[PDB]
């Protein structure tokens, strides 16, 4: 009894965005299917459930406002796919959005999809730009103005993991993205060792990789 | 009406925790990793579910739900809360004990090659404390800014069980100049008396 999600869902404010839940593995037509949202650093919230078997969701059009669910039967029945369209999105549509299975009339949920990211943004795609942090002690990158969301960070081509803490990207005014990605290291073995973070970001098939 | 209580625990591994819910009906607790979707940890009150270890349980009297774990373990860390029909508690961060730790505490100037793009960003570091509640102070000559600081925190650490801490101060090109003393300023639990690092022109 098993629901994927989509990939993570990036769009400008004011369109429309649709994330799927594909379902499988047991009598589908049997459970209602809900979708909850979590916004960053927050509790869940619910948004809706719908009917497989009817695809009926919880609101009628005179109450559904921006947000719709809808079923598409894979017709043997051992597949479904569920939809969630939202219209007009703003910046508080941004969230992850996770599909899960009533199991009983009572609300319990026992499956739950992995989760998509829905992330409205003023901005488009822009490659990161790194700067160099520079001195036990601690040393850095700053890896600055990127879009979207995710950058990887490796020290060494990977040869260099311990003492590494790369950050959760913050956000800014700008509405791009800023990480910074950190090692600490023995007061000597500097002028031994070369310090080369490798920086990637897959939407802008940038790669820089910079020295400190 | 539904409340829960705490929104912190910190245990040590082999303790036991418990956890409160107000709340009415048919109620369900769930387990979220920091990072990834619920699991459901006891439906019902009560009833544990399938595949999930007895050393979890649920007990409702009247209004109250405790969630008891028993025997805390390592992969117990992580956000629990209760669920009625459409309504989710925030919930309860837990996290693993350990000694208390200040954290190492640095500073980073801004990278010339990058004052070349007319933005300024200057870099606190604390690392490697425990518990994980802490407050930086930014201060430049004295000031104290009050807009224009982001912070980022990592997960708890699977290794050292410590926790690090990011903030940067992002100001720009010319009002950077203008100033000389930057010293970054925190105050956690593990120390004595908030101490500073602090840099200006001399390198
Ligand atoms: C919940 O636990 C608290 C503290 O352990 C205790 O006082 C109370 O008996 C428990 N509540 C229920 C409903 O078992």
């Amino acid at each position: 009894v098993h629901l994927s999600q989509s990939g993570a869902a990036v769009t400008k404010p004011g369109a429309s965005v649709r994330v799927s839940c594909e379902a499988s593995g047991y009598k589908i037509s049997d459970h209602f299917i809900h979708w909850w949202r979590q916004a960053p650093g927050q509790g869940l919230q619910w948004v809706g459930w719908i009917n497989p078997k009817t695809g009926q969701p919880n609101n009628p059009r005179q109450f559904q406002g921006r947000v719709s669910l809808t079923r598409q039967a894979s017709w043997d029945f051992d597949t479904y796919s569920f939809y969630m369209d939202l219209k007009a999105v703003r910046s508080d549509d941004t969230a992850i959005y996770f599909c899960a299975r009533q199991r009983s009339d009572f609300w319990d949920f026992d499956v739950w999809g992995s989760g998509t990211q829905v992330t409205v943004s003023s901005a488009s795609t822009k490659g990161p730009s790194v700067f160099p942090l520079a001195p036990t002690a601690a040393l850095g990158c700053l890896v600055k103005d990127y879009f979207p969301e995710p950058v990887t960070v490796s020290w060494n081509s990977g040869a260099l993991t311990s003492g590494v803490h790369t950050f959760p990207a913050v956000l800014q005014s700008s509405g791009l993205y800023s990480l910074s990605s950190v090692v600490t290291v023995p007061s000597s073995s500097l002028g031994t060792q070369t310090y080369i973070c490798n920086v990637n970001h897959k939407p802008s098939n940038t790669k820089v990789d910079k020295r400190v | 009406q539904m409340t829960q209580s705490p929104s912190s625990l910190s245990a040590r591994v082999g303790d036991t925790v418990t956890i409160t819910c107000q709340a009415n009906g048919y109620l369900n607790w769930y387990q979220q990793r920091r990072g990834k979707a619920p699991k459901l940890l006891i439906y019902d009150g009560s009833k544990l579910e399938r595949g999930v270890p007895a050393r979890f349980s649920g007990r409702r009297w009247g209004q109250e739900y405790n969630l008891t774990i028993n025997n805390l373990q390592p992969e117990d860390v992580a956000t629990y809360f209760c669920q009625v029909y459409e309504f989710i508690v925030p919930g309860t961060r837990l996290d693993l004990k350990r000694t208390v730790a200040a954290p190492s505490v640095f500073i980073f100037p801004p990278s010339d090659e990058q004052l070349k793009s007319g933005t300024a960003s200057v870099v606190c570091l604390l690392n490697n404390f425990y518990p994980r509640e802490a407050k930086v102070q930014w201060k430049v000559d004295n000031a104290l800014q009050s807009g224009n600081s982001q912070e980022s925190v990592t997960e708890q650490d699977s290794k050292d069980s410590t926790y690090s801490l990011s903030s940067t101060l992002t100001l720009s090109k010319a009002d950077y100049e203008k100033h000389k003393v930057y010293a970054c300023e925190v105050t956690h639990q593990g120390l004595s008396s908030p101490v500073t690092k602090s840099f200006n022109r001399g390198e």
